[PDB]
RNA sequence: CGGGACCGAGGACCGCGCUCUGCAAGGAUGCUGGCGUAAUGGUCACCAGCGACCCGUCUUGAAACACGGACCAAGGAGUCAAGGUUUUGCGCGAGUGUUUGGGUGUAAAACCCGCACGCGUAAUGAAAGUGAACGUAGGUGAGAGCUUCGGCGCAUCAUCGAC
RNA sequence: AAAGGGAAGCGCUUGUGACCAGACUUGCGCCCGGCGGAUCAUCCGGUGUUCUCACCGGUGCACUCCGCCGGGCUCAGGCCAG
């Protein structure tokens, strides 16, 4: 169904934070590591640098871990686990785990429909 | 289960220990006239409305 | 625990006399005061004996069986007759134990 | 900015036990309720108390509260935050009413023995929750060989 | 008085016998000191390793 | 004594075996838990006083703790099933959820969970069909 | 008295008020239009304006010098034992420690047992040796808490005494 | 597929091209009309419970309850805006 009412969702920033030379080294993830040597200038925070990941960029507490319909994810294995969001229709939306099968996830959708819950992945295995 | 009673007081050295808490409720502790009827008034509500 | 160490949260930052042949068994004389004295009757006849239903009757308390050779004299005792028998016994303690009517029995 | 030459500072006691203890979870809880809602400095002291770790809460003997027992204080219940041990050098316990986190059996026996009664401290929640007519005792803390040695 | 439990039978029904209830069953439920007994227990019957 | 609902709920509320964690929320997986959260006030297998609704093949089937079988779990549950009109489905299960002090906390809740049921068991409307959309899908 | 920009946090009522049928008074509502899909939004590649030295190590006050780095995968560096010490949790408590050993076992587990022994309960002296109450276990000044509202006074501190 | 007048790579912000995730499709409540049924109110007996609340069997005889189908009305509904 419709979710609840809340706040608009604002994202503080879209833009991952990319570890510093990971562009110019494969050997090095893009996954963010702070440098901690002494003269970077990421760490020295020089501008025209990489931007590194504070808690001034947290998101707002009303609006955390909701996706852009206004639900909450939850990892569904089985129909006993989709019938726990009996409850929170409007809140909480069904997210069928990678590895379930296609009959499973035949039942998993229907009992959703018939629950009025949310699934996000619904075209899978189809 | 006739039997348990003989094996605890059978061992040597140890006794079925004390408790710290005598009473175990928190709800009739708390909301027993013994202890209410000496409290100060309560002075606020759960939700407190915001004054400006 | 490996996993509580701080090495896991620092990963990515790094005179006179001469006694020879010494035999300890000769100066073997442990010491008890006069307040434990009663700890060493059993409780029942203690508890008896402290109330007062024995007034013709007197302990008689070895220190050896308990592992005690001298009785020092720490503490006060009360007014009971008590027979301390003891290889060794300072002049307080025995001072004290005759001021409680008792005697103190020298043994080996 | 803003000149801070003095620092906020954090506060240097606890709040909270480190005990996993659920029992005394439940005192604390029922303690910060007394304290909470009522003006007597005692449950707030008791409160505090409970919170403190086991070298701050030091035996407490029946001689020493028998020693405290005197002088106008043999009515008054005894209220120790920590344990209650026997003393042997005791030979004559006071009638005593004793309200204790723990006692040991020798204790809680020649009590019982010698007439008095030992109390839980919920009871005595329940009994005095003001702490009327209360004697609050403390043990020894510096009769420790690290504080010797300090 | 101290409490009792039913006896049941081979049938799953009451016999009619009661038995009092031992006094371990009152004892202080503590799983801090369960989980720290229970910590310790668990290594006991391990074989060593080494290279 | 030395076991209440206090007890239970400061020893299984970190962990229990009906307990579902997740980044997003914390729920439960008991059958006397209604909205089917982690909470003392929902902990029905907790608490000593406890309500629970199960769907039946139609309507709903409420089960209630009795607090004089605490220790006899065959003869625990107090259980009716509705199986008539809705509004005399919420009627009795506020009546047994309000009216004597039997968990007036949980009454919006009881009721909120028939509602739900009742709602559940309804033919499901069929979908309407999916619009592709865009160049690669549409093409 | 106009003209313009940015913003709309909260979510039943309560309050302070006023111009008092109501209100601009403890945080934006009312009306209307187009569209209902890639239109908004997002990701990727590129162009444009502005910004932006190559990382690690070492040195001193600092740079500079110097050293390592063709690239990628896997491996790769504060560990264990014993002995102390401080702090935390737990059990018992003037005692405490079953597990050298014996009993038992569903068998390297779990359960049970007790003699000795270790540490603690007494110190001091090179040693022979001796060995801790004058007093409600002392007086005075503070001291949380309690109080019958006169005081009693924990821990602890300072000081004078006693053994 | 794209860029290239003696470096490329990176940050901020638009644009172009390519490719996408959502959201939405209508719900709820009244007034009528037409159907299909009596798990409507009261009363009686039994049973269980929180000891006054419910379930079960009879009683309803259709101005009462429960679903369905056609309309009408009110409210709430997506994106960008004045």
């Amino acid at each position: 169904v419709a979710a609840k009412k809340h706040v608009p969702i604002v994202k503080k920033r879209t833009k991952r934070f990319m570890r510093h030379q990971s562009d110019r080294f494969k050997c090095l993830d893009s996954a963010w590591r702070k440098p901690k040597g002494i003269d970077n200038r990421v760490r020295r925070r020089f501008k025209g640098n990489l931007a590194m990941p504070s808690i001034g960029y947290g998101s707002n507490k009303k609006t955390k871990h909701m996706m852009p319909s206004g639900h909450k994810a939850f990892l569904v294995h089985n129909v006993k686990d989709v019938e726990l969001l009996l409850m929170h229709n409007r809140t909480y939306a069904a997210e069928i785990a990678h590895n379930v099968s296609s009959r499973k996830r035949i039942d998993i959708i229907t009992r959703a429909k018939q629950l009025g819950v949310k699934v996000t992945n619904a075209k899978a295995k189809v | 289960i006739k039997q348990l009673d003989a094996v605890y007081e059978s061992k040597k050295g140890f006794f079925l220990p004390a408790n710290i808490v005598s009473q175990a409720d928190l709800s009739r502790l708390i909301n027993s006239t013994e202890i209410q009827s000496v409290l100060r008034a309560p002075k606020g509500e759960a939700r407190t409305k915001r004054a400006c | 625990p490996t996993r509580f160490s701080k090495t896991r949260k620092h990963r990515g930052h790094v005179v006179g006399m001469r006694h020879f042949h010494l035999l300890r068994n000769h100066y073997w004389r442990p010491s008890i005061n006069i307040d434990k004295l009663w700890s060493l009757v059993p409780s029942d006849v203690r508890e008896q004996y402290l109330s007062g239903q024995k007034k013709d009757t007197a302990p008689v308390i070895d220190l050896l069986s308990h592992g005690y050779a001298k009785l020092l004299g720490k503490g006060r005792l009360p007014e009971i007759p008590v027979v301390v028998r003891a290889r060794y016994v300072s002049a307080e303690a025995e001072r004290k134990v005759k001021e409680a009517g008792g005697v103190v029995e020298l043994v080996a | 900015g803003i000149d801070l030459r003095w620092k906020h500072v954090r506060s240097s006691h606890r709040k909270a036990p480190k005990s996993d203890n659920v029992y005394l979870k439940l005192l604390v809880k029922l303690y910060r309720f007394l304290a909470r809602r009522t003006e007597a400095p005692f449950n707030k002291v008791v409160l505090r108390r409970l919170f403190m770790s086991r070298i701050n809460r030091p035996p407490v003997s029946l001689s020493r509260i028998a020693r405290n027992l005197k002088n106008g204080n043999e009515k008054k219940t005894v209220v120790v935050v920590a344990t209650v041990t026997d003393d042997n050098r005791l030979l004559q316990v006071p009638k005593m009413e004793v309200a204790a986190l723990r006692f040991t059996a020798k204790a809680r026996a020649r009590i019982e023995a010698a007439g008095g009664r030992t109390l839980t401290l919920d009871q005595l929640a329940l009994e005095k929750p003001t702490g009327a007519n209360t004697l609050l005792l403390r043990g020894p803390k510096n009769a420790r060989e690290a504080v010797k040695h300090f | 008085s101290r409490p009792t439990v039913t006896v049941f039978g081979a049938d799953g029904k009451p016999t009619g016998a009661t038995e009092v209830l031992p006094k371990v069953f009152s004892a202080p439920i503590r799983p801090d000191i369960v989980k720290h007994v229970h910590t310790g227990m668990a290594k006991n019957k391990r074989q060593p390793y080494a290279v | 004594s030395n076991v209440s609902a206090d007890l239970i709920w400061e020893v299984s509320r970190n962990y229990n075996s009906f307990l579902v964690k997740q980044r997003t929320g914390t729920f439960s997986r008991d059958a006397l838990n209604l909205t089917n959260q982690h909470s003392r006030k929902h902990a029905g297998f907790v608490n000593d006083k406890a309500l629970g609704i199960v769907p039946a093949e139609k309507g709903v089937k409420v089960i209630a703790k009795k607090v004089k079988a605490a220790n006899k779990p065959a003869s625990s549950l107090y259980t009716v099933t509705y199986k008539s009109t809705a509004r005399k489905a919420y009627k009795a299960i506020a009546s047994q959820a309000a009216k004597h002090g039997y968990r007036a906390d949980l009454r919006q809740a009881a009721v909120a969970r028939a509602s739900a049921i009742l709602r559940s068991q309804r033919p499901v409307k069929p979908e309407p069909p999916k619009k592709l959309r865009g160049a690669a899908a549409r093409r």
